[PDB]
């Protein structure tokens, strides 16, 4: 479902939609040990040869770096090289582990380009919950 | 003991459910009873203010609650003593709705202020982002066991009833002040008896 | 270009979408409230200026109680087909899912239907420099404004992303002196559902509980008239 | 009548009462072409030879000096020299004139001593009215 998001500064692109599945109610509830999919549709304002995805988990106003399995956006549903005015759908899917804490936080997702500038930057409220 | 007439209200919320306060970013859930819902508290606050605005007529003069109530700090603090959970928020819609957080989660609101004030009701400042006082408007503390009912042990957050008490001065050497307070009590009884809100079950007692 | 203009352009786009999608037809659930036991009062600006008269229903306590009734009505839940029917399931909310707030045409929406915004004041230790009087006087002349030009900096738009025009939520005033209003008009628009009789039945099942709730609501400080779209199909 | 007041820093004394008359409702409503009396009971914590009354009208946070006919406090109900731990009552009466602007302001009143420090410093809200409310 399309979720509400705040744009944290997409300079070289315009976000069209942030779709998180499954997320019936917002802020998105993430059950532990369970995979969720993100699909970001955006329109690029420039031409770039690569794209590098960067994820942070913001707690108490401080971003905590979160490494993903694959940070390259060319292997994430984007046909590189990125062309101007074209529309793309970054795709990814991550599992919520049982090591993660049951906390509320703000997930921040960026996709940098050749000049290391944001093709998109968005943040959504997320709460990792326990299924027990 | 005596020398104090009590105009009392017991308020419950039959069409309202319990809810859970979840602290940011994590922590133990804290349950909150039906009458401790924010909208219920706003409605109760406006009923209390309405009662404060009730005017009677005695001896060709108008009689308000301020003319018969217990105001221990007169004549510099003329606020009537009102024993109510709303006095933890100074009977203010603003203080009741006061909240702080980022743009996504609430760090502190009326839940945390309530949790603090029931443990230190005379505090002039909670130790949270709100910096709000716990003290009542009349300059004294409001003790939780006098304004809440139905809770378990000393977990005041599980209260299922609110008690709002207006103490007015009682006299045995001044029949005029007694009859004045009795006329105001008549107007108060009429008002509360003609107040119908499906979200609130109200029990009223005057000094008949 | 100018990255500071993003919230302004975005709010402008939301306003454009709302007025593009408001439509001429909807089910109307309406209230007309008056204040019998409250008299008109006078607002005096600081430090000086011409006094502005304000009608009985625009008293601050009356507005708080009316706002209570409004939130309560927005909380009315009905039962139908072994399923709950809230106002949000049937209300005209064009900006969903980005903005799920129900459209409520009311003077309280000048204050975003919030008790705190309604009680927002600024001043020194003794006098108020700006309160709900100044905000009301501003918003009725610039309903689509994103901020008033006062110490409050409060918005005029009403929770659903669109402006509230004063002639739609006030009655009994003289000329265009909206501060002299003697009646409040609160309107809840509900979707028609032309090709979906199921959600229409849900809407009517909510309307009956609206009529019952308002019928069982008595406040000595208020006189409340109310109409529902259901009253027409109930008889002739 | 005893009005509410804010203390603007009474170092060498303690205010016991600020009495403005007539002022049935507060902020004190001053009708043009009238006269009002002030009576400030205070307790001096210091000895002083002299006392000078200083009055300001605070408008939008800015104090504006207001010359009064008799600034010498020793001629306004105070028996100088002023003794420590003794109670005094400063008295005065001023007319609200018709050419004064009808405006809301804060009246700041202080009484300085030998060290030019305030035996009392208070301020009350006042509204010069062309019509009452
Ligand atoms: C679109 C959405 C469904 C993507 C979901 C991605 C989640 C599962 C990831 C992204 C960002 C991740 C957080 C980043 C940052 C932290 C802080 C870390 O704290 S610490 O104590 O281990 O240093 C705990 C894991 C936690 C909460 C991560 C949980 C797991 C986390 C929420
Ligand atoms: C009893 C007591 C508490 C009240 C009586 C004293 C009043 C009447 C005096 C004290 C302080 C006075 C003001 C001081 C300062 C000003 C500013 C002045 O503005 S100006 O720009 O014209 O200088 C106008 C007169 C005015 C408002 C005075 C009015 C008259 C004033 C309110
Ligand atoms: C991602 O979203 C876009 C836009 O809604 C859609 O066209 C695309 O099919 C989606 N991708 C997947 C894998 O579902
Ligand atoms: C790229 O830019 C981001 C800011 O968006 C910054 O945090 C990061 O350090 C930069 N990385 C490099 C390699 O310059
Ligand atoms: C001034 O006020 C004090 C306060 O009690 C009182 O004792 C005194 O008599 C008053 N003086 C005059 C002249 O009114
Ligand atoms: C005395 O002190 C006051 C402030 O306490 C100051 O404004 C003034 O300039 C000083 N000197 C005088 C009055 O001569």
């Amino acid at each position: 479902e399309p979720v509400q998001f705040k744009d944290c500064g997409s300079v070289d692109g315009v976000i069209k939609e942030v779709n998180v599945s499954p997320c019936p109610t917002q802020p998105c509830q993430l059950s532990k040990g369970q995979s969720y999919s993100v699909n970001v549709t955006f329109t690029s304002n420039i031409q770039s040869k690569s794209s590098k995805a960067v994820v942070h988990g913001i707690l108490m106003g401080v971003p905590v770096p979160f490494p993903i399995p694959e940070p390259d956006g060319c292997k994430s549903g984007i046909n590189c090289p990125i062309q101007k005015d074209k529309t793309y759908s970054y795709l990814n899917k991550l599992p919520v582990k049982s090591e993660y804490p049951s906390i509320k936080l703000v997930v921040e997702w960026q996709l940098q380009d050749d000049k290391n500038q944001s093709l998109f930057c968005w943040e959504i409220p997320v709460q990792i919950v326990s299924h027990l | 003991g005596p020398f104090f007439r009590t105009e009392q209200l017991i308020i419950r919320a039959p069409l309202t459910d319990k809810h859970i306060y979840q602290p940011y970013p994590s922590g133990a859930d804290v349950p909150f009873g039906p009458p401790l819902d924010i909208q219920i508290l706003h409605q109760v606050l406006d009923l209390q203010i309405a009662i404060e605005n009730i005017t009677a007529s005695y001896d060709n003069e108008t009689v308000t609650l301020q003319d018969i109530c217990l105001a221990p700090l007169s004549p510099y603090n003329t606020n009537c003593t009102i024993l109510s959970v709303l006095n933890y928020f100074q009977n203010s819609h603003s203080v009741l709705d006061h909240k702080k957080g980022d743009d996504f989660f609430v760090y502190a609101d009326y839940h945390t202020h309530f949790l603090y004030c029931v443990r230190a009701p005379a505090s002039l400042n909670d130790t949270s982002l709100l910096h709000d006082p716990c003290l009542g408007t009349f300059g004294g503390p409001v003790f939780p066991w006098l304004v809440l009912g139905g809770y378990d042990d000393q977990n005041y957050n599980n209260a299922t009833a609110l008690v709002i008490t207006f103490p007015v001065n009682n006299y045995y050497n001044d029949t005029e002040k007694l009859q004045r307070a009795q006329a105001w009590e008549k107007e108060f009884i009429n008002f509360v008896k003609n107040y119908k809100n499906p979200n609130l079950t109200i029990s009223f007692t005057a000094e008949r």
